[PDB]
């Protein structure tokens, strides 16, 4: 007899981490979560590869 | 060693990410006042992510004034109201978001500024009970408004 | 995860427009830089675990 | 207080396919010891840069 197992894990964003995020050495509009959810995104895909 | 110098480290800078909270448990903040006499700019100086438990006076001149909580007075101890996540300049604001419910890791609630970071403090565990922080994992769980 | 800098303006900002104390005025000199992110290709994953 | 959160996961298990019908044992791969010390034959490897 064979059985599978289960596997979860989750992320948040906070409301003054989405609000305002800003370069370090550049003034820009807040625009830049969006490239750290598509890191984290992709860091949760190698992370079940690596299970 | 005279007319040439080689390379040398200047700079050093390293960026953390926040404090997790579970998504399942939910999120409860209300804004308060920062009491001016405790020395804030020693509790958000590291790059490191931490979170701290918050204690309101009841009563006094202050009345309304939050200050982070010091684990030897009572009346320091039974009026906590909450914990802050993320992290806040005291040079701009003294209005700080204090978290009233939320679910926090063990790893990441440092009730001391110089106490390591990414290491469980050991004095909030051994006061989980009256400040009614109840441990089942890691994670901490604490509501506040009930 | 990294950290979200500008790459071609930070080298532009480190420096100061202090300057003085070297020859009790300003030197005249010229700077070339460069940026080269590193990272270690000897944590290779493992690729033959899935090939059975 | 707006927030966003992603989760992710699977469930499985590795199988064995194949086993012995007469008894029971399986044989596909096994494992050994065969340099006491070999390092010696190996060229050295670059440190980690910790920046």
């Amino acid at each position: 007899t064979w059985s599978p197992l289960a596997f979860k894990e989750s992320r948040v964003w906070d409301e003054k981490e989405i609000l305002y995020l800003g370069r370090l050495a550049d003034e820009v509009q807040a625009g830049v979560i969006n490239e750290q959810i598509a890191e984290s995104l992709t860091w949760l895909m190698a992370r079940m590869r690596n299970r | 060693m005279d007319k040439v110098k080689l390379f040398q480290t200047i700079g050093r800078v390293e960026y953390w990410e926040r404090v997790p909270r579970l998504h399942a448990y939910g999120v409860f903040a209300l804004p308060f006042p920062m009491d001016p006499d405790v020395n804030w700019a020693q509790w958000f100086t590291g790059p490191h992510p931490r979170a701290f438990l918050v204690s309101i006076h009841k009563y006094g001149p202050k009345a309304g004034h939050v200050y982070p909580t010091n684990l030897t007075d009572e009346d320091a101890l039974l009026n906590v109201i909450g914990m802050v996540l993320d992290g806040h300049d005291y040079e701009n604001d003294p209005n700080v978001t204090v978290t009233l419910k939320a679910a926090v890791p063990i790893e990441y609630v440092q009730q001391d500024p110089q106490a390591p970071a990414l290491q469980p403090h050991q004095a909030v565990l051994d006061a989980a009970e009256v400040l009614k922080l109840k441990v089942i994992k890691g994670h901490y769980f604490f509501d506040y408004t009930r | 995860m990294r950290v979200p800098i500008n790459i071609n303006n930070a080298l532009a900002r480190v420096r100061d427009p202090l300057s003085i104390g070297g020859l009790k005025f300003p030197t005249t000199k010229e700077i070339q830089e460069a940026v080269a992110a590193i990272a270690d290709k000897f944590n290779q994953e493992n690729d033959l675990v899935d090939r059975f | 207080p707006p927030y966003y959160a992603i989760i992710a996961g699977f469930h499985g298990l590795p199988q064995l396919s194949g086993y012995n019908t007469e008894d029971f044992s399986f044989h596909r791969f096994k494992w050994l010891k065969y340099a006491n010390n070999v390092q010696s034959y190996l060229p050295p490897f670059p440190p980690k840069v910790e920046l």
